C-alpha cells in the first residue's frame, strides 16, 4: 500500500494547506451583530467583520482588535493571528518535504521530517483557535470558515499518522 | 404648558433630547489549561 | 382607555406597539379583561 499512502498524503497536504490558506482569507469565520463603519447583522473573520444586510451591505472597515500586562498580550497575539499564519507556514514546509520526497529519496529523514509539521501545524492551529475565542469573548454562529479551519487540522492529523507510518515502515523494511 | 402640550411641542423636544440623544463555563475559564 | 392611550400616543415604542396591533390579524384586542386573562392563560405564552 506505498502507492496509496503516498497518494493519500499528497491529496491531504493539498487539502489540509487549501483549506488553512482559505479560512484565513475568507472572512465569513462569525456571524455577529456589529456595526460597519446602529447595529447589524454581520460575518466577522480575522481581520475585517462586514454586514450581511442593510444600506452598508457589502462595504466594511479591518477589525480594530485594540479598544494589565494578561490582556495586552493575549489581544496582540490574536490581533496578529500569528498562530493560523503560523500552521499555513508549517503546512506549506509540510507539503514541500511530501513533494521532495520523490526528487530525493536518498535522504530517510525527508518524510520524518514532514510528518512533524503537519501535526505542529494541528497544534499551532489549535491555539489561535483556543485564543480567537478567548479574545472574542473578552447570541452568535459559526460560519464555514471556523469549519473549513477546524476540518483541516483533522486532515492534517490525519496526514501527519500516514506519514510517520511509512517512515517507520520503510525503516523497519531495511533494518529487518 | 397646556397649548405647547396640545400641540406635541412637550413631545417633540422630549423625544429630540432624550431618545435622539443615542450559564455554561467559558472557555476563557479553562483557557490555562488548555494552553 | 389603554387603547385609546395606544392610538393617540406619540412615544416611538408605543407608536410601534399600535402600528403592530391595529394591523395584526386575527384581532389582539379582546371584548372583556376576562376574555384576555383566558386567552394568555391558554395561549401558552404567546399572548401578552
Amino acid at each position: 500500500d506505498r502507492g496509496i499512502q503516498m497518494l493519500i498524503t499528497t491529496v491531504g497536504a493539498f487539502a489540509a494547506f487549501s483549506l488553512m490558506t482559505i479560512a484565513v482569507g475568507t472572512d465569513y469565520w462569525l456571524y455577529s451583530r456589529g456595526v460597519c463603519r446602529e447595529e447589524v447583522m454581520t460575518h466577522s473573520g480575522l481581520w475585517r467583520t462586514c454586514c450581511l444586510e442593510g444600506a452598508f451591505r457589502g462595504v466594511c472597515k479591518k477589525i480594530d482588535h485594540f479598544p494589565d500586562t494578561a490582556e495586552y498580550l493575549l489581544r496582540a497575539v490574536r490581533a496578529s493571528s500569528v498562530f493560523p499564519i503560523l500552521s499555513v507556514t508549517l503546512l506549506f514546509f509540510g507539503g514541500l518535504c511530501v513533494a521532495a520526497s520523490e526528487f530525493h529519496r536518498s535522504r530517510h529523514s525527508v518524510i520524518l521530517s514532514a510528518g512533524i509539521f503537519f501535526v505542529s501545524a494541528g497544534l499551532s492551529n489549535i491555539i489561535g483557535i483556543i485564543v480567537y475565542i478567548s479574545a472574542n469573548a473578552g447570541s452568535y454562529s459559526y460560519g464555514w470558515s471556523f469549519y473549513f479551519g477546524a476540518f483541516s487540522f483533522i486532515i492534517a492529523e490525519i496526514v501527519g499518522v500516514v506519514a510517520v507510518h511509512i517512515y517507520i515502515e520503510k525503516h523497519q523494511q531495511l533494518r529487518a | 404648558v397646556l397649548k405647547l402640550s396640545e400641540q406635541g411641542v412637550l413631545d417633540k423636544l422630549k423625544s429630540k433630547w432624550w431618545y435622539d440623544k443615542g450559564s455554561a463555563l467559558s472557555l476563557s475559564n479553562v483557557a490555562g489549561v488548555f494552553y | 382607555s389603554t387603547k385609546e392611550f395606544f392610538r393617540r400616543s406619540k412615544i416611538a415604542v408605543f407608536e410601534k406597539m399600535w402600528t403592530y396591533m391595529k394591523s395584526a390579524e386575527p384581532s389582539v384586542f379582546v371584548r372583556t379583561t376576562e376574555e384576555g386573562m383566558i386567552r394568555v392563560r391558554k395561549s401558552k405564552g404567546k399572548y401578552a
